[PDB]
Order: structure tokens, then sequence, then C-alpha cells
């Protein structure tokens, strides 16, 4: 049973 | 419950969730057992990528009172299949909240629960100040809402 | 691009919108409309600027930005006399009371 | 079209009337077949009121990103009693 993750990433700003 | 609960498709699904509230946003994830799950919050007018799955199930709350929040204008998200690589928006905003929530919102944010009771207003509000948001109780809210409309 | 205003004249105040690009002269018709006094014998006020009746809200400074529905933008209001002169004056709201002890930070 | 609405120390507040209805309360006063007193409520509270009928109306129904209602701490209390008493 596959869970929701998240991608070492960087997060944006919402323009 | 079995209703409100994320199915185990295995089908991945990209999502961005774009907070545009003013708020520090909760995401919660329904498990395979219709279990609120907490994810990592959002600060205001941020967004981030996420893996998710087709069939899951989010819905979106104040982190730290767990006011409610909106999800591309609806209670529940649920990732679709990408198509031609599209990440899937989940756009979380503030739902226009009774004047009466809103007076609540704030009272609550300056008062401890202990001095309630100390406020000189109406006896009933008391009550209402206490009966704060809880995701449990809008869960099950919601279930009805959603078996008792057919 | 509508503006929320406040048009404000002693104790009466106005709640109402228009667009950027409506004129000053389409709102005094909308005063009108409410106090039935016609838009010569009406003077429209942003801080102690005097409107002209041809100017856009917008050439008047007038933004949505900034008149928003949850804390609209205060236009001032005064009427013409036939032999005396008016002077804008907007009475004051009232004031609450002391924040009680445990509203405050403690 | 418009609506007066009077406050505690004389204050007047004319709003559209599809805006004052807004309050349930004010929507069962005029649904029979306009100038209302509210002389308990004050200016600074009444005034707030107003601002919440207009916010309501325009962010209600609406995809765009809608701002938080301002509430100052000093009028929280009264603001929540009349709220309470406007049904809004």
């Amino acid at each position: 049973m596959l869970a929701p993750y998240i991608p070492m990433d960087d997060d944006f700003q919402l323009r | 419950r079995p209703v409100l609960r994320s199915v185990n498709s295995r089908e991945p699904s990209q999502v961005i969730f774009c907070n545009r509230s003013p708020r520090v946003v909760l995401p919660v994830w329904l498990n395979f057992d219709g279990e609120p799950q907490p994810y990592p919050t959002l600060p205001p007018g941020t967004g981030r990528r996420i893996h998710s799955y087709r069939g899951h199930l989010w819905l979106f709350r104040d982190a730290g009172t767990h006011d409610g929040l909106l999800v591309n204008q609806t209670e529940l998200f649920v990732p679709s299949l990408n198509v031609d690589g599209q990440p899937i928006f989940a756009n979380i905003t503030l739902p226009v909240y009774t004047l009466k929530e809103r007076c609540l919102q704030v009272v609550r944010s300056l008062v401890k629960p202990e001095n309630y009771r100390r406020l000189d207003i109406v006896r009933s509000l008391y009550e209402d100040l206490e009966d704060h948001p809880n995701v449990q109780k809008d869960l099950e809210r919601l279930t009805q809402e959603r078996i008792a409309h057919q | 691009m509508d503006v929320f205003l406040m048009i404000r004249r002693h104790k009466t105040t106005i709640f109402t919108d228009a667009k950027e690009s409506s004129t000053v002269f389409e709102l005094k018709r909308i005063v009108e409309g409410i106090l039935k006094r016609p838009p010569d014998e009406q003077r429209l006020y942003k801080d102690d600027q005097l409107l002209d009746d041809g100017k856009t809200l917008g050439e008047c400074g007038f933004t949505s930005q900034t008149a928003r529905p949850q804390a609209p933008a205060t236009v001032g209001l005064a009427f013409r006399a036939d032999d005396t002169f008016e002077a804008l004056c907007i009475e004051p709201f009232s004031s609450p009371p002391e924040l009680p002890d445990v509203m405050k930070p403690q | 079209m418009y609506v007066k609405l009077i406050s505690s120390d004389g204050h007047e507040f004319i709003v559209k009337r599809e805006h004052a209805l807004t309050s349930g309360t004010i929507k069962a006063m005029l649904s029979g077949p306009n100038e209302v007193n509210f002389r308990e409520i004050p200016s600074h509270v009444l005034s707030k009121v107003c601002m919440y009928f207009t916010y309501k109306v325009r962010y209600t129904n609406s995809s765009t990103e809608i701002p938080e209602f301002p509430i100052a701490p000093e009028i929280a209390l009264e603001l929540l009693m009349a709220a309470n008493f406007l049904d809004c």
C-alpha cells in the first residue's frame, strides 16, 4: 500500500 | 469509515499544493482506513510539489486551529491521472466564514480556554467558543451529507 | 476593477461600489439617488482633495487593491449652499472599551 | 434598493438592500409583502458589520483568492455579540 510522499525540492512563491 | 478513504491504486499522480490563503496550511491525507494523517505544512503564498496517487483523498485546515479551508472550491481533493505529464493543481483558499464564526476564531486566538467563561458575553456564546473545529467531526458530517444526498 | 467605498458626511455613511473606470460625476449620480441632491450641489473628496467631475475614480487615486469590500476607501461629501460654504466634516465613529484582561497577551 | 441602519450613537449607515439581507435577522424583517433601528449597536461595530455584508456578497460564489476579514482585538467581543444577534 503506497502512501503520498514529498520529493526533496525547493518550495516556490505564488505570484 | 470506508466511505471517505483513499484507494490503494498504486497509480502515481503528480500534484502541486498551492496555498492561496493567509493561513499556514495543514494538508491531511485520509489513509486506506479513512484515518486522517498530517503532512508537512505550507506557509501563506507558497506552493509545493507532491507525489500522490490516483484516488487518494485530501482535505486542508489551518495548521494551528484546524479552521476549515477549501481546495479547488470544495471540501475534498482527489488526485487524477496526469495528462501530458501536467501536475494536478490543488488551490487552497479560505472559505467565506460567517461573521459569527470569524469573531469566534479571533476570540479563541486571544483567550485561553480556561478563561472563556470570564468573558462578559451572552451565555450561549460560551458553548460556541468551546465547540472548536475538529477534523473527526467534519469527516462524520461530510459522510452524512455524502450518504444522505441520494 | 470595482472599488468599494464609504461616502461620508457628518453622521451619515453610504456603502457602495463603483468601477475604477467610472467617473466622479457618475459617483455623484449614485449619491443623488440616495440623498436627493444633484451633482452640481455636491463636493466629493479623497482626503482633502476635491475630486473633479470629469476624472475617473482610478485617475483620482482609488484602486481595487486598497478600496476593498472588507476595508472600503473613504470618500468625503459636502453639500453646497446658496450664500454660505459648508466645509467638509466627517463625524468619527464611537470607540470600544478597554480590551479585557483575559484577552491581553498575558 | 437601499436600507438605512441606525446605530446607538446616531450614525446612519446606508447599504444596498441585497447586502443587508446577508443578515438573517434583517432578511426576516423585510421578507413581508427602509429604515431599521439597531440602537443597541455602537457605530464602531455597525460599521464593521456593513463591511462584512459587502465582503460576504462579493466573495460568495467566487473562485478568487479570498482575503481575511479583519477584526481588531478590541472590537471582537462586541462584534461577536452583534453577529450572533444579526444572524450572519
